[PDB]
């Protein structure tokens, strides 16, 4: 790190509280989509949200001041500013931004973009020098005064300048799944002080595989030597010329409207107000997700059965009980060595996100001609006398080429199959019957002849035999301990979360409960089939499932075409304030004027009118509903 | 003392409706799990329904799913069993069943006595009391048998004794069976000394609680 | 659902013997099993819970154990009050099913039943119902044939039977047979007698009644 200088004054300037308008929209995915509405839960700036009216540097006799603060990163940062002086040069991201942690660096000059991620030691007020090159009459960077040490770089990127060429440039910085996603957009404006109203779907610039924890940031500025004079004076530089404006992304739900060009034109937050949330319900609140599966288990022994050196005959199909293990089906589904892959009830994909009580493994060897009849509901000697699949089979059936396995010089006649059985095998039945079959009225007593025949015949699968005659291995997976990957995350109580238990998913609040599920019950439900509570594995504790703060959301809408003003109906609550306004955000829970308690429930804001009118849009309890350019309510008339 | 009296049992037509009452005393009916169980006439037991947390929750059987509804009540601490669209297989003696599963004990609580429930198209008929005299020549042994017999009733029970006031010897009890005429038939005997037949006089105690029919019947060994 | 095919359906042994009644299971319920004792015409009561733990106030001669798919349970010493039918419950979650039942009874010495006939009185003559009960009291065992004959002609399908459950005092069986009849058939028939086949009886001992006390 460079030698650091003390420029910040003890005098502090207070922050401000102003609106974000409708800025900060960026593309959630790179998949080309057009004229489609996409819902997503990710990090964003809500509309009308708190953005601070910061001043990076401010000159307040000739008295001048300098106060460049430090802000944490949390989940994500949105930045934009109105400046064409290029004094704003870059940013730093990371956790502490000292030499203790790996940190990323982006470099931009008149030539190109340079990126490096070494162990940098950043000063409290990092800066770069700039000077006027009078013979060529150009402002040029002089020296680097940010870091004197750079070790262990793991990424480098070179491209044309993006922040170079009243000038509003708007940038988005993310670091997700090891990729540092940078979204960029530039806009000339006709404003000075505030962030202008209106929408701007901000363009995705580039994704960069950095992969480092980031919890704090600070904007990078290039300070002129004028203030670097030994006094507190900046003779040739406006020590107040730089101001920044930063908002914090929050995990929120958004819907994106696409045009026929594939370009995003408008978006609506479900967390703006119930008036906005109305359009979310009609297509015209959670903050986090928690995932917990049965854990503390090893891997499942698929290789012990799939990759077995010796494979049993078809009439001797086996049972392996599979339990207390984690199963990875991607290596099985995506193996390039399985010609037959049919699953019933469950999809071939997303098996790694599913859990099962018990799984049975079926394995044998049959020829290519015998591959086709391996399916539920088939008929034949294998199907009727050797192996009968249940009609209601839940699982997968797998067959593939296994050609080069069971040949020998001199004839290999190991495997056999059944020709005679009086009755079909039941679903999941075993019969080891090998009695000498009687084909007549004379009891055979193990002696063959006319009407007395041996029920078993040796295959003798031969390599020189035809392709269909050649042995191909087949596997059936019976689904009744076993789960897909994901180490269970710790639990969080009293917070609105998206929960995923042992294959069951849902959203709500996890809290302690008194309902005692039976020692082998994992989930319990009340009336209307609502998952009321779940019992936590590895601790056998019971957690209640409470919806986040209530009331059914029914749309009372005149229509978007005429006006965007409607009313909210609370069916069976007293005038208890949405559980004492737990959120209290979003314009103070959407203004929390007139309170009109009805037999149909409690109503906020809408005036009650003494006289009655013909019913237009009912709310309940005899009251229907615009007039005086405002939302109105009145008792319905009977004629 | 904890006591689960039952009321509301009786005769109902097929497809009918009924609410059974099981008053609970001696304990907090609003804090202990409480159940219903049924046991077919002459057959085993079968689970019916339960209140998971006294004061709330729900729990039904598929054999009573949709057709039958369970409910409790607060304050006076009474239990209810709402039956709808009853069937012939629904016929059974019913027990307002107990429970303590919520606490460390994994079993049930008390076992109140439980009361019969019958679904049939027949009508309730007053019992026809019939005498059972001994032989005037009954000297086959010291034991002499009589029964202040009941016939053609619906349903059980009764008691047994005989003959007019003060000769209490030889109590025995016999159970009833169903007969082909559609009404239950009950018998019982008495093992008295052959000396105590008709000179001194015992009591007949025969009553049917639904019909409150008490008849004091007289036997002198005929002629 | 969980199925338990208890065997035997019914067994009997002498007083003080050790009795094994099999509760099977379906799927590894471990030790979540409770035991029930139910006397005839009485409300069921627990016998052992948690597959090994006796309840308070339960005789120490009642004991059970097991896990998985077979559950032993023993009656160490049969007692005259042990007369009952016992049920093994499924305490597995999803609580759907009880035991199909195992009935236990006592071996006893074969004993002849005290026979008697009740002639229908004038009040049955008044009522018109002719009922004759030929008494089988304190006899053992229940396989004992009562032969009915009227006017030296064997009767069949016109009689009824009623089997007592165990007595508390003597544990011995009791039976009543009712040769049902209408009055009309009674004034046109004379000979009434009952035969009872029993091991302790050298021959089925008859009592014979005739209307008019003959």
């Amino acid at each position: 790190s460079s030698q650091c200088v003390n420029l910040t004054t003890r005098t502090q300037l207070p922050p401000a509280y102003t609106n974000s308008f409708t800025r900060g929209v960026y593309y959630p995915d790179k998949v080309f989509r057009s004229s489609v509405l996409h819902s997503t839960q990710d990090l964003f700036l809500p509309f009308f949200s708190n953005v601070t009216w910061f001043h990076a540097i401010h000159v307040s006799n000739g008295t001048k001041r300098f106060d460049n603060p430090v802000l944490p990163f949390n989940d994500g940062v949105y930045f934009a500013s109105t400046e064409k002086s290029n004094i704003i040069r870059g940013w730093i991201f990371g956790t502490t931004l000292d030499s203790k942690t790996q940190s990323l660096l982006i470099v931009n000059n008149a030539t190109n973009v340079v990126i490096k991620v070494c162990e940098f030691q950043f000063c409290n007020d990092p800066f770069l020098g700039v000077y006027y090159h009078k013979n060529n009459k150009s402002w040029m960077e002089s020296e680097f005064r940010v870091y004197s040490s750079a070790n262990n770089c793991t990424f480098e990127y070179v491209s044309q300048p993006f922040l170079m060429d009243k000038n509003l440039r708007e940038f988005v910085f993310k670091n997700i799944d090891g990729y540092f996603k940078i979204y960029s957009k530039h806009t000339p404006i006709n404003l000075v002080r505030d962030l202008p109203q209106g929408f701007s779907a901000l363009e995705p610039l580039v994704d960069l595989p950095i992969g480092i924890n980031i919890t704090r940031f600070q904007t990078l500025l290039a300070l002129h030597r004028s203030y670097l004079t030994p006094g507190d004076s900046s003779s040739g530089w406006t020590a107040g010329a730089a101001a920044y404006y930063v908002g914090y992304l929050q995990p929120r739900t958004f819907l994106l409207k696409y045009n026929e060009n594939g370009t995003i034109t408008d978006a609506v937050d479900c967390a703006l107000d119930p008036l906005s949330e109305t359009k979310c319900t009609l297509k015209s609140q959670p903050t986090e997700s928690i995932v917990r599966f049965p854990n503390i288990t090893n891997l499942c022994p698929f290789g012990e059965v799939f990759n077995a050196t010796r494979f049993a005959s078809v009439y001797a199909w086996n049972r392996k009980r599979i339990s207390n293990c984690v199963a990875d089906y991607s290596v099985l589904y995506n193996s390039a060595s399985f010609s037959t892959f049919k699953c019933y009830g469950v999809s071939p994909t997303k098996l790694n996100d599913l859990c099962f009580t018990n799984v049975y493994a079926d394995s044998f060897v049959i020829r290519g001609d015998e591959v086709r009849q391996i399916a539920p509901g088939q008929t034949g000697k294998i199907a009727d006398y050797n192996y009968k699949l249940p009609d209601d089979f839940t699982g997968c059936v797998i067959a593939w080429n296994s050609n080069n396995l069971d040949s020998k010089v001199g004839g290999n006649y190991n495997y056999l199959y059944r020709l005679f059985r009086k009755s079909n095998l039941k679903p999941f039945e075993r019969d080891i019957s090998t009695e000498i079959y009687q084909a007549g009225s004379t009891p055979c007593n193990g002696v063959e002849g006319f009407n007395c025949y041996f029920p078993l015949q040796s295959y003798g699968f031969q390599p020189t035999n035809g392709v269909g005659y050649q042995p191909y291995r087949v596997v059936v997976l019976s689904f009744e301990t076993v789960c897909g990957p994901k180490k269970s995350t710790n639990l969080v109580k009293n917070k609105c979360v998206n929960f995923n238990f042992n294959g069951l998913t849902g959203t709500g609040v996890l809290t302690e409960s008194n309902k005692k599920f039976l020692p082998f019950q994992q989930f319990g439900r009340d009336i209307a089939d609502t998952t009321d509570a779940v019992r936590d594995p590895q601790t056998l504790e019971i957690l209640d499932i409470t919806p986040c703060s209530f009331g059914g959301v029914s749309v009372i809408t005149p229509g978007t075409n005429t006006s965007n003003q409607v009313a909210v109906l609370y069916q069976d609550v007293n005038c208890t304030e949405v559980p004492v306004a737990i959120h209290a955000d979003q314009l103070t829970p959407t203004w929390r004027s007139n309170v009109f308690q009805t037999r149909a429930g409690c109503l906020i804001g809408a005036e009650h009118v003494n006289n009655s009118y013909e019913c237009d849009i009912p709310i309940g309890a005899g009251i229907c509903a615009v007039a005086s350019q405002s939302i109105i309510a009145y008792t319905m008339s009977l004629g | 003392e904890v006591q689960l009296v039952e009321s509301g049992g009786g005769l109902v037509q097929p497809g009918g409706s009924l609410r059974l009452s099981c008053a609970a005393s001696g304990f907090t009916f609003s804090s202990y799990y409480m159940h219903w169980v049924r046991q077919a006439p002459g057959k085993g037991l079968e689970w019916v329904s339960a209140i998971s947390g006294s004061g709330g929750y729900t729990y039904y059987a598929d054999s009573v799913k949709g057709r039958f509804t369970i409910s409790r009540d607060n304050s006076k601490n009474t239990l209810y069993l709402q039956m709808n669209s009853l069937r012939a297989e629904d016929t059974a003696v019913y027990y307002c069943a107990r429970d303590r599963d919520h606490a460390y004990d994994w079993g049930f609580d008390v076992w109140g006595q439980g009361t019969l429930v019958t679904v049939s198209s027949a009508s309730t008929k007053g019992p026809s009391v019939f005498p059972l005299a001994p032989s005037s020549k009954s000297t086959s042994g010291g034991t002499a048998a009589l029964g202040c017999l009941v016939k053609d009733y619906f349903p059980e029970p009764v008691t047994v004794s005989w003959n007019s006031g003060a000769l209490t010897s030889g109590v025995h009890t016999f159970p009833a069976v169903l007969q082909s005429s559609g009404l239950y038939s009950l018998s019982s005997v008495v093992t008295v000394p052959s000396s105590s037949l008709g000179t001194q006089t015992y009591i007949c105690n025969v009553n049917h609680k639904p019909s409150n029919t008490k008849v004091d019947k007289k036997v002198e060994p005929k002629s | 659902d969980i199925q338990m095919t208890q065997s035997p359906s019914s067994l009997s042994a002498s007083v003080g013997d050790r009795v094994t009644i099999t509760c099977q299971a379906s799927q590894d319920i471990s030790n979540y099993l409770n035991w029930y004792q139910q006397k005839p015409g009485k409300a069921p009561k627990l016998l052992i819970y948690d597959a090994s733990n006796l309840e308070t106030g339960v005789p120490s001669r009642f004991s059970g154990s097991g896990s998985g798919t077979d559950f032993t349970f023993t009656i160490s010493s049969l007692q005259p009050e042990d007369i009952a039918t016992y049920y093994c419950q499924q305490w597995a979650d999803w609580p759907l099913t009880f035991g199909q039942g195992t009935k236990v009874e006592i071996k006893r010495t074969v004993a002849a039943p005290s026979v008697f006939i009740f002639p229908p009185s004038d009040e049955q003559l008044k009522s018109g119902t002719a009922s004759v009960v030929c008494l089988l009291n304190n006899f053992y065992p229940r396989e004992a044939k009562v032969q009915w004959k009227v006017d030296n002609a064997l009767q069949s399908g016109n009689s009824q039977e009623s089997v007592t459950e165990q007595d508390s005092k003597d544990s011995t069986y009791s039976l009543s047979s009712t040769l049902t009849l209408s009055k009309a058939d009674y004034e046109k028939h004379k000979v009434y007698a009952c035969e009872v086949t029993h091991q302790g009886l050298s021959s089925p001992v008859t009592k014979s009644f005739n209307r008019g006390e003959c």
